[PDB]
């Protein structure tokens, strides 16, 4: 219900104050069948991203109730998913035109976690790397988050 | 010291100069971009597979008479 | 007295010019009708994809004739 | 433009006489018969000399009425390991973007041999796919072994 207006316009506050489920309500909202949908959903969650430990790990958690939601489905292609979020990060071309972000440091931080997670596809690893690597202006707006996902990145 | 030169197009036009074996080629592409109409750095030539200069002669590129050159619309990957 | 000439060029007839230009073709691109083998017929093509691969018989490339 | 099928029509007619030796361009077939020249099959193979060689790739061409002040669409069927193309298996090359190379004067014939061009001349600074752009700045002789296979695995007969 108020999960719902939470996503349409996120906010650190507004993720709060869902609760302590969170996470969960937001896994069950979603579509976990559509690689773009999860990739939506993924994105707006790491937006509200602060390094503060009560808002980092209402992030964290929330990523990774989503992300081992999806990953488990036969159903999801994980190639699509990361290819999908490559194209909204900017980083990657697509055919079809987003609307691409200001600040990556929320995806780049969420990324970093959720990539030392078990449930995280290693074979998705170089490509990711592949592209974190790749000069963007934007990747450079945030070195600190970037460097360190590519330091965790390395240690696969 | 006259010899004869067809530049072929990947239009199919064909456009033969006539050209002394000592003589730079870069006259030739020159004078060949601004009869098809278009830009020298967008367009390259190339003789047996093989690229040219504006230094090189029909003496160092080991020419023929009714010998023929190659020319290719630039373009890249997106 | 200089060095470098067009002596020739590949031309197309009147018709042939409009046509391309009519197109937005290349001036040279019917040039082929003007060929000595040139047979102003062809027949009614109905000839599909598959079978034109096939009449390659897997030779995609050149050799002594 | 007016002009479009009337063009097709010569494309084809002109093809059928003088075209590059390994090649294949075919009009698809509307229900009632008649050719659709809005829609082509065609096949180009890999270069010689390079890891291309030997393979025969099946391309969509895809064309609408403002051809030819636009560019047709053209898709690998299947989609192809390759830096420029997308997972759907469209083909990215700057004479098939309307503005920047593309020309009216452009045809059919010089885009399959374009499209042979960027099969071994690939632009790695915008690549169109993930999956090919990383083999190849991670391991090119492992790229090429990829290359190579596929070109096997599109041999004809």
């Amino acid at each position: 219900a108020d999960v719902s207006t939470f996503l349409a316009f996120p906010s650190p506050e507004k993720l709060l104050r869902l609760g302590p489920k969170s996470s969960v309500l937001i896994a069950q909202q979603t579509d976990t069948s559509d690689p773009e949908k999860v990739v939506s959903a993924f994105l707006k969650v790491s937006s509200v991203f602060k390094d503060e430990a009560t808002v980092r790990m209402a992030v964290q958690d929330a990523v990774d109730a989503l992300m081992q939601k999806a990953f488990n489905s036969s159903s999801f292609n994980s190639n699509t998913f990361l290819t999908r979020l490559l194209v909204h990060m900017g980083l990657l071309k697509s055919e079809d035109k987003v609307k691409a972000i200001a600040n990556l440091y929320g995806p780049l931080m969420a990324l970093n976690h959720m990539v030392q997670q078990d449930y995280f596809p290693k074979a998705l690893a170089p490509l990711l790397l592949a592209f974190v690597t790749k000069p963007n202006s934007a990747l450079e707006s945030c070195s600190f988050a970037r460097h360190s996902l590519l330091q965790t990145l390395y240690k696969v | 010291d006259h010899i004869n030169l067809k530049v072929a197009g990947q239009d199919g036009s064909v456009v033969q100069f006539k050209i002394k074996r000592h003589t730079p080629l870069s006259k030739l592409m020159k004078a060949y971009c601004e009869r098809q109409g278009l830009s020298m750095r967008q367009i390259r030539f190339r003789f047996d597979g093989q690229p040219i200069n504006e230094t090189d002669t029909p003496a160092q590129l080991e020419m023929e008479d009714e010998d023929t050159i190659d020319v290719f619309q630039q373009q890249t990957g997106g | 007295d200089d060095d470098v000439l067009i002596v020739y060029e590949l031309t197309p007839t009147a018709e042939q010019k409009a046509l391309a230009t009519k197109l937005k073709l290349p001036p040279t691109f019917f040039c082929y009708k003007n060929r000595p083998d040139y047979v102003s017929e062809e027949e009614e093509d109905d000839e599909d994809f598959e079978t034109a691969v096939k009449k390659l018989n897997g030779k995609l490339y050149l050799d002594g004739s | 433009s007016g002009i479009a099928l009337s063009r097709l029509a010569q494309e084809r007619k002109a093809w059928r006489k003088d075209h590059p030796f390994g090649f294949v361009a075919v009009p698809t077939k509307n229900p009632d018969g008649t050719m659709n020249l809005m829609n082509w099959e065609c096949a180009i193979p890999g270069k010689k000399g390079t890891p291309w060689e030997g393979g025969l790739f099946k391309l969509r061409m895809l064309f609408k009425d403002d051809y030819p002040s636009s560019p047709p669409k053209c898709k690998f069927e299947p989609p192809l390991f390759h830096p420029n193309v997308y997972p759907s298996g469209t083909v990215c090359l700057s004479i098939l973007e309307e503005d920047k190379d593309w020309r009216p004067a452009i045809t059919i014939k010089q885009i399959l041999l374009g499209i042979q061009e960027l099969l071994n001349e690939p632009n790695i600074q915008d690549p169109a796919q993930a999956e090919a752009y990383t083999i190849y700045c991670q391991n090119r002789v492992e790229y090429e072994k990829r290359v190579r296979a596929q070109a096997k695995k599109f041999a004809p007969s």
